[PDB]
């Protein structure tokens, strides 16, 4: 199973990725701008509510 | 994350000794491959770019290979590996609820198709012994289609009409209505719908899948989309892929329904393919083959007898006619292959009479056979009454003539329907009963629709016992007739 | 299952609990006055119409 060089190569490279992931590695500002735009469209589709605010409607009657 | 590393492991990397050929010339969507000495005809070769092609011509010095993708991803000098199997597609219940493209490659996300069996798109229709007459009813949930021009299981109806007259809507309502059967107890009434979209806008199919998911109708539907952008050799192949996914059920004792939409946009893809192969064009530039193309596809919508499983595969080809010319080439090619037809006028549609079935020309050549007895009782009278009304509607005297006009207008108003609103068989029976026996001749025609709505609300609310009696005993007994009569009279009283 | 699908699972449990806490206020009646109309028109019709009858 280890004889195939490519499998072990990918394995070790991903291992290195995991250790370097102590923090996420190689974001790059492009990453941040993409996050910005996609989160913006997501929230705009959803709304302007808080991250985790449990709201209420304050009902009424006819 | 590490899930991706596991994804790395278990990937087949073992190399194999495989025959190969070298592309000579790619252009017009037909590659000329050199080599491939032991390549079968209609085999599925694979290019170096992950594409697939069908080995069409075995010429002495080269192989014509029709590419199932964009021929811009194929150079000259590429490598073509024969996969050693006639063009195959994956089949099984693993596909239900999945939007696979013309070759079974899920274009849905939602992981891959976990199919374990493969069929040949180029199979042969069942002969003469396996087939048996059409016996069971295919409930479309549309009053006009279910009453006047019924359909059976094994029949291959046609839906023919102009641009935007409600062909796709009839197809979708038929698909949705099967939900009730696909939840009951007996596997003998479950229908596994399929829907082949050929040469259709991709956004249309996306919204159609969204609608089918809203109505919980994707538990059994398979959508095989070869949309407008996809190369012609994919729009030509999609119907055969779908028909194979349906033949699987048909041959395993189940019941399937396949809706090609449209078949007028497969024949155009085939005309492109042929003209680019330089084949001699015929009438309207279509190749002479353009019949065998549809005949071989629609002859598979069979109904196997009990000694062959007993399954069935209904087909509902959708043809689109320019300027409503029913006598064009492809419309007549298909009108002589199918067992019926539903003509959707474009002027009835523009009058708000929807669905726009032109009951004068629509017919079903199994018709009364494979129709619920109750619906037969109620709807034979309606067929005769509509016939009489049509015979005289060319001018608008005596008591009988005016009676025919009034009853016909009431029935026309009664047969209208709304989108995505299929009706159980018993509900159609009840409405058409209240219409034909004459409990509406005083109400204004303009109100006939509103009445209908309200009536349903009452019937479905209080007298579910009667409707269950009709459904179980598929017939209107005398006592059931009397109960329905008094129900209708009482409800109409409140007006 | 949802929480298993969430990363901030504790927030999911918080929300579920609070949801369980909140109960939609039961809206009320204000129209026994129609019962008042019952009684008033009762005396009216009964006495006047039904005894003049
Ligand atoms: N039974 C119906 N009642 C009311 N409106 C309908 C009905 N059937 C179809 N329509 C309307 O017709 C319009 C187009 O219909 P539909 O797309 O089903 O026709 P079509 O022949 O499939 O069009 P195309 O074939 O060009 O895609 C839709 O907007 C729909 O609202
Ligand atoms: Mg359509």
């Amino acid at each position: 199973d280890p004889v195939q060089k490519l499998f072990v190569d990918k394995i070790r490279e991903y291992r290195t990725k995991r250790q370097t992931s102590g923090g996420p590695v190689d974001a790059g500002p492009e990453y941040q701008q993409d996050l910005d735009r996609e989160l913006f469209k997501l929230k705009q589709m959803y709304g302007k509510a808080d991250m985790n605010t449990f709201p209420n409607f304050t009902f009424e009657d006819p | 994350s590490s899930i991706l590393e596991e994804r790395i492991l278990g990937a087949d990397t073992s190399v194999d000794l495989e025959e190969t050929g070298r592309v000579l010339s790619i252009g017009d969507g037909i590659a000329r491959v050199h080599g491939l000495r032991n390549v079968q005809a209609e085999e599925m070769v694979e290019f170096s770019s992950g594409l697939k092609g069908m080995s069409l011509n075995l010429e002495p010095d080269n192989v014509g290979v029709v590419v199932f993708g964009n021929d811009k991803l194929i150079k000259e000098g590429d490598i073509v590996k024969r996969t050693g199997a006639i063009v195959d597609v994956p089949v099984g219940e693993e596909l239900l609820g999945r939007v696979v493209d013309a070759l079974g490659n899920a274009i849905d996300g939602k992981g891959p198709i976990g199919s374990k069996a493969r069929r040949r798109v180029g199979l042969k229709a069942p002969g003469i012994i396996p087939r048996i007459s059409v016996r069971e009813p295919m409930q479309t949930g549309i009053k006009a289609v279910d009453s006047l021009v019924p359909i059976g299981r094994g029949q291959r109806e046609l839906i023919i009409g102009d641009r935007q007259t409600g062909k796709t809507s009839i197809a979708i309502d038929t698909i949705i209505n099967q939900k009730r059967f696909n939840d009951g107890t007996d596997e003998k009434k479950k229908l596994y719908c399929i829907y082949v979209a050929i040469g259709q806008k991709r956004s249309t199919v996306a919204q159609l899948v969204k609608r089918l998911t809203d109505a919980d109708a994707m538990k059994y539907t398979i959508v095989v989309s070869a949309t407008a952008s996809d190369a012609a050799p994919l729009q030509y192949l999609a119907p055969y892929s779908g028909c194979s996914m349906g033949e699987y059920f048909r041959d395993n004792g189940k019941h399937a329904l396949i809706i090609y939409d449209d078949l007028s946009k497969q024949a155009v893809a085939y005309r492109q393919m042929s003209l680019l192969l330089r084949r001699p064009p015929g009438r309207e530039a279509y190749p002479g083959d353009v019949f065998y193309l549809h005949s071989r596809l629609l002859e598979r919508a069979a109904k196997m007898n009990d000694a062959f499983g007993g399954g069935s595969l209904t087909a509902l080809p959708v043809i689109e006619t320019q300027a409503g010319d029913v006598s064009a080439y492809i419309p007549t090619n298909v009108i002589s292959i199918t067992d019926g037809q539903i003509f959707l006028e474009t002027e009835l549609f523009y009058k708000g009479i929807r669905p726009a079935i032109n009951v004068g020309l629509s017919v079903s050549r199994v018709g009364s056979a494979a129709q619920t007895r109750a619906m037969k009782q109620v709807a034979g009278t309606m067929k005769l009454e509509l016939a009489q009304y049509r015979e005289v509607a060319a001018f608008a005297l005596d008591a009988a003539t005016q009676q025919l006009l009034s009853r016909g207008v009431r029935l026309t108003e009664l047969l209208k329907q709304g989108q995505y609103s299929p009706m159980a068989i018993e509900e159609q029976v009840a409405v058409i009963y209240a219409g034909v026996r004459g409990y509406l001749d005083k109400l204004e025609p303009s109100k006939i629709t509103k009445f209908e709505n309200a009536f349903l609300s009452h019937v479905i609310s209080q007298h579910q016992a009667l409707l269950g009696k009709i459904r179980t005993d598929g017939k209107i007994s005398e006592e059931s007739d009397a109960k329905l009569k008094e129900i209708v009279t009482n409800f109409l009283a409140g007006f | 299952y949802y929480k298993a699908n969430v990363a901030k699972a504790g927030l999911v449990d918080d929300f579920e609990k609070k949801f369980n806490a909140l109960k939609v206020p039961i809206p009320e009646d204000k129209y026994t006055a129609q019962v008042d109309a019952e009684e008033k028109e009762d005396v009216k019709s009964c006495a006047e119409f039904l005894t003049q009858s």
